[PDB]
């Protein structure tokens, strides 16, 4: 979750619309999991699972 | 029938000390300039400075980090000191990165074409182990006058990263300011004096510029005072 | 009790208008206003007291 850069444009695009709801679709809640890990510890974004 | 001053020779004695001379000033007006532009320059003056850091291993501002002897503490108060020239945009993420035994100083620095660091000789921490290795993200904003961490945090606008260091903002590059009237023997005149002000800052704003900007500023204000509705 | 679980806060408080200051001669008094630094007494040279 480092260097992927799909996840660096998640978060930039998040925090450039931070007045928006995303609605954000994965295949597995494992990834869902790591991807709420990454957006709390490295740009605090509120996700619920 | 009146005087005006015009803005003579502007000695430079080094890059943050600076003599700035007023030669043609009506009798009276000396002081009350003088002290005017003491107080709009220290009161006024539009600087940048560090809002807040992220470093990688520590979690809150009272960790520790193997390797280094300062606190993090002290590595957010040497922050604190760090003159810089922003020129175009309004926030600036500044990053330095560095590995090995040696004092990390502001040079090294990723060089940046908008931002100019006044004194990379600033230090800013000491190694002692050759794979300790530091990276940190620097985030530099423009403002006015002071501001603490802790009012900010009011308005704290998705302060949500844990990471997050904030420092408190002193907004203002003026350090010292002085001046003196003395008398002006001008060739036709009896009794006219010239007003001297010495001026010592962190060396970034120019002498002109703070000069230029702060005359704007009471001119403007001045102005508004002028017209009285009455009505 | 089956067991226990401690959380220490740090807190960073600064000197505020209302806290006691004093001297090492007997000395005390309430800081009462902090004034801007251009309001403050300065010597010939520019440094304020």
């Amino acid at each position: 979750w480092n260097f992927d850069p799909r996840v660096e444009w998640l978060m930039g695009y998040l925090t450039s619309h931070r007045s928006q709801k995303v609605l954000v679709i994965c295949a597995k809640a494992a990834t869902a999991l790591q991807l709420e890990q990454v957006l709390r510890e490295r740009e605090g974004i509120r996700a619920a699972v | 029938e009146f005087l005006k001053p015009r803005l003579v020779d502007i000695e430079q004695v080094s890059s943050t000390h600076a003599k700035v001379t007023l030669e043609p000033l009506e009798r009276g007006f000396g002081h009350t300039l003088g002290n005017a532009l003491r107080r709009i320059l220290l009161s006024s003056m539009p600087g940048c400075a560090v809002t807040e850091v992220e470093i990688d291993g520590v979690l809150h501002e009272y960790s520790t980090k193997e390797g280094v002897q300062e606190d993090i503490l002290e590595i957010l108060l040497n922050l604190k000191g760090l003159a810089v020239r922003v020129q175009g945009k309004d926030e600036v993420i500044l990053t330095l990165n560095k590995s090995g035994i040696g004092p990390v100083t502001a040079a090294d620095i990723t060089h940046d074409g908008d931002v100019e660091i006044v004194k990379p000789q600033h230090v800013i921490c000491h190694l002692t182990d050759e794979n300790a290795s530091i990276s940190m993200r620097i985030k530099v904003q423009r403002g006015r006058g002071y501001v603490p961490a802790s009012t900010r945090i009011h308005s704290e606008e998705d302060e949500r990263p844990i990471g997050r260091l904030l420092v408190d903002a002193c907004y203002s590059p003026v350090e010292r300011i002085a001046y003196n009237v003395e008398a002006a023997r001008v060739e036709q005149r009896t009794d006219l004096d010239k007003l001297v002000i010495e001026m010592e800052t962190n060396g970034t704003i120019d002498p002109e510029e703070a000069i230029r900007r702060a005359a704007t500023i009471l001119a403007e204000q001045l102005e508004a005072f002028v017209d009285l509705r009455d009505v | 009790v089956l067991k226990i679980v401690k959380v220490y806060l740090a807190v960073k408080r600064r000197i505020q208008p209302g806290d006691k200051m004093a001297g090492r001669h007997g000395n005390k008094g309430v800081i009462s206003k902090i004034n801007p630094i251009e309001d403050m007494p300065y010597d010939e040279n520019g440094t304020p007291v």
